[PDB]
């Protein structure tokens, strides 16, 4: 690692830093320096983490997106061949993204997750565990790809079951991670309906609890609410 | 897309 | 180069996929590819090379201005010391930025420049010059800084001479060369009455030259016209 | 900041 020699709470520094330049490539080189320095994260700096690291696959996602089309275009009947140049493209922004998120799961599996024992820290890395494995099954094609798909859903099922022990039903992050997974049903899955229930329980449930809350809890929890709101929209 | 966090 | 292997139509064609992509990085690097294998560029080729570093140092110098603002705080009467991590990351960029701009001007000095004999190249390939020693300007503070500036001055002088003799005033290469050393003296010259004369004059003998034009060579000139008044706006 | 291209 080059951040070795770099003190963790100057790591910590350089990736609010970085944020506020919007150098998120950078942000997350800084949040992977200070989790190598081997000390569990505060609720902070994890959300530093998950902040550069969405930033940084969310960019290559969008990328491969825009890659893939074209080159399903080119392979219409009718296109003229462009030859190779398209897919070797979008190959090397895949295998970038594939190498982003095998890092992000590296770090989760070394050692982040085995010593999160409070349940917001613990659901939080199981969230970004089913997270990192979701963007690699986006692009995952060959004998692994049921296999991804299963280790994103593992990893999002044991956040559940920990997340509906443990939390109340407008916990953001149980509410984040709800959407996540529903999302990853109708997207991955292809479990629409399993997609739209998980939703509208998790809205539902959490409507129910909002009286609990002070006036900025509510908002916290409201707006990841609209967002599962949002989506069941786009779904029905 | 739909929304995710 | 690590393009090396690859071939100039493909370090085109995946330039161009680069950027509908928005990977301003990689277009970059393909089309610095592009230009070592040592043919002169085409009009689309420039304005591939040009689009890509534009916006790879353009991010890094808002990058740079939000740190160097962050640090100038940090150093008002009544700041809490926080070490030594604002500058060291501000530096961190602002070599990272430096280094862009040795690599383009590296391009031009070897060997575009001396192999543009037509004004189009030419004075483009100057123009940029004089946009990248400009970019060192911002950053410059040291023994260097006049010589940097001088460099700017002169590449932009030499793309002007030549605009004047060989091109109408609404082309529109001429008119963001003159856009941007009249930033130049209002930036970095500290020359704003020079940056004023430049952009009215240079506005005012395009208007006189639309007549001659086309609709579609119209909207092309016109709209870096705009840019000039919109400059004037703000300076008066 | 003013327009540069
Ligand atoms: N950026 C930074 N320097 C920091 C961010 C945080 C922080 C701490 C707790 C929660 C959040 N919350 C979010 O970021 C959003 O909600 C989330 C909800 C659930 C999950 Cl799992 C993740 C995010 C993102 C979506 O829109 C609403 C806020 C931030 C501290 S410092
Ligand atoms: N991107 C691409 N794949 C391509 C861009 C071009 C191309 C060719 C000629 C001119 C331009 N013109 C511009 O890009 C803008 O005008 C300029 C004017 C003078 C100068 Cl010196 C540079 C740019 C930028 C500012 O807004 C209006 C258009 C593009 C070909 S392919």
């Amino acid at each position: 690692g080059a951040m070795g020699s770099m003190e963790r709470a100057s790591l910590i520094q350089k990736a609010k830093l970085a944020e506020q330049a919007e150098r998120y490539e950078d942000m997350a080189a800084f949040m992977k320096g200070a989790v190598e320095k081997g000390e569990e994260l505060s609720c902070e700096e994890r959300n530093l983490l998950s902040v550069a690291y969405k930033n940084v696959v969310g960019g290559q996602r969008a990328a491969w997106r825009v890659l893939s089309s074209i080159e399903q275009k080119s392979n219409e009947e009718g296109s003229e061949e462009k030859g190779p140049e398209v897919r070797e493209y979008r190959e090397k922004v895949e295998t970038e993204l594939q190498g982003v998120c095998d890092t992000v799961l590296g770090l989760l599996d070394s050692h982040l997750i085995k010593e999160a024992g409070d349940a917001e820290s613990r659901v939080f890395y199981l969230k970004m565990k089913g997270d990192y494995y979701r963007y690699l099954a986006e692009v995952a094609t060959g004998d692994d790809k049921k296999r991804i798909i299963d280790s994103a859903r593992s990893a999002y099922q044991e956040a559940m079951d920990i997340s509906k022990k443990e939390m109340p039903p407008t916990n953001p992050i149980r509410l984040g991670l709800a959407l996540n997974f529903s999302v990853f049903h109708y997207e991955i899955a292809n479990s629409p309906e399993e997609a739209i229930s998980l939703a509208k329980t998790t809205f539902d449930e959490a409507m129910a609890d909002l009286h609990t809350l002070s006036e900025d809890s509510y908002k916290d929890s409201t707006l990841i609410m609209q967002l599962l709101r949002d989506n069941l929209t786009l779904w029905t | 897309f739909p929304a995710t966090v």
